[PDB]
């Protein structure tokens, strides 16, 4: 088959910005090359097709074009809403192969994580297991650290975490930590920490509870 | 308008068969290439198969020749993938896409897919369990609150909040696979602590797999 290898494989750049993802065709492919957009749970559409033709009802800021075996979608001015995964893709073999995707977010300022712990409910815990939950709401950039402690001891793999898609309000995205263990290990511990960390959090906050139905 | 809907998806067993079919609408698929192309969860997209449904010529990819078949019924102006020997890898959304001819052999209609996922686990459907407020301190500004929606197979699963009036600031988060096979998702909402208890959150959620169809009442508690 022919290989499109497409690059980078994500980026963040903030609105305004001139973007360029290209994608490097394994072999002469000609211009037998596509472009698709896609947006979150949603279907492929076409953006561009035969290397730089757009498809009608675009608009102007997409453009694409061939040098050689290296093909390049340019968004002049991003948009909040190009906010996407890019997709290239070559025709001009059966079978048709496309480029692993870009992941286009949207870059803005710094803000905090406000954190919430949530204790289990008794009806979990009736079913002998607690899942205690760590929210991290309406924060940027992505990357947060989530420590869990129980009595000051820091767990290790009984946490999974959960990330919503970028707003596209405020371009934030959250965060959901969850340690879930047996009825009989939460009921030996007493203080359940949310230990967070993030960029725009000058210092470490906490978010805990003390157990029980109390 | 020119569409296409693609129907027949839904949980099988390895090893079975599968028919998805696809419809045209506003043009004639004896004019055109039909394309059934895939996307495994998270991961890229991927062609399956074409047809060309006048002289009905067909090609496949590797992964799926021999046990697959695409097909068309002109009359019908429908379109068929019949798929046998199913793995899990075949866990799927397909689409099928018209690649255009008429100026531009890019795929430009598209349809809204049909998720295909192939495990040998039974449908079951979620326990649905509050995330109250007061923790261990109760009131000050914005409080959140939700629901756990644990435990089910397959997806999806739906969550609204009061009915579909709340939907500010909720956050229906993606699904994990948890150690289990089985999945769990969490919906949040940030409210005023003022509301707590002048209002009543509820959190309704579906999962069409199960016929399962859950409203849990989220208020809150003092430890």
């Amino acid at each position: 088959d022919i290989q499109m290898t497409q690059s980078p494989s994500s980026l963040s750049a903030s609105v305004g910005d001139r973007v360029t993802i290209t994608c490097r065709a394994s072999q002469d492919v000609n211009t037998a090359v596509a472009w698709y957009q896609q947006k979150p749970g949603k279907a492929p559409k076409l953006l561009i097709y035969s290397a730089s033709f757009l498809e009608s009802g675009v608009p102007s800021r997409f453009s694409g074009s061939r040098s050689g075996t290296d093909f390049t979608l340019t968004i002049s001015s991003l948009q909040p809403e190009d906010f996407a995964t890019y997709y290239c893709q070559q025709h001009y073999t059966t079978p048709p192969t496309f480029g692993q995707g870009t992941k286009v977010e949207i870059k803005r300022t710094v803000a905090a994580p406000s954190v919430f712990i949530f204790p289990p409910s008794d009806e979990q815990l009736k079913s002998g297991t607690a899942s205690v939950v760590c929210l991290l709401n309406n924060f940027y950039p992505r990357e947060a650290k989530v420590q869990w402690k129980v009595d000051n001891a820091l767990q290790s793999g009984n946490s999974q975490e959960s990330v919503t898609e970028q707003d596209s309000k405020d371009s934030t995205y959250s965060l959901s930590s969850t340690l879930t263990l047996s009825k009989a290990d939460y009921e030996k511990h007493k203080v359940y920490a949310c230990e967070v960390t993030h960029q725009g959090l000058s210092s470490p906050v906490t978010k805990s509870f003390n157990r029980g139905e109390c | 308008e020119v569409q296409l809907v693609e129907s027949g998806g839904g949980l099988v067993q390895p090893g079975g068969s599968l028919r998805l079919s696809c419809a045209a609408s506003g043009f004639n698929i004896k004019d055109t290439y039909i394309h059934w192309v895939r996307q495994a969860p998270g991961k890229g997209l991927e062609w399956v198969a074409r047809i060309y449904p006048t002289n009905g010529y067909t090609r496949y990819a590797d992964s799926v020749k021999g046990r697959f078949t695409i097909s068309a019924d002109t009359s019908k102006n429908t379109l068929y993938l019949q798929m046998n020997s199913l793995r899990a890898e075949d866990t799927a959304v397909y689409y099928c896409s018209r690649w255009g001819g008429d100026g531009f052999y890019a795929m430009d209609v598209w349809g809204q897919g049909t998720l295909v996922t192939v495990s040998s686990a039974s449908t079951k459907g979620p326990s649905v369990f509050p995330l109250a407020p007061s923790s261990k301190s109760t009131s000050g500004g914005t409080a959140a609150l939700g629901c756990l929606v644990k435990d089910y197979f397959p997806e999806p699963v739906t969550v609204s909040w009061n009915s579909g009036a709340l939907t500010s600031g909720v956050h229906t988060f993606p699904a994990v696979l948890q150690s289990s096979g089985l999945y769990s998702l969490s919906s949040v909402v940030t409210v005023p602590s003022s509301s707590l208890g002048t209002q009543t959150y509820i959190c309704n959620v579906n999962h069409k797999p199960s016929n399962t169809k859950v409203d849990k009442k989220v208020e809150p508690k003092s430890c």
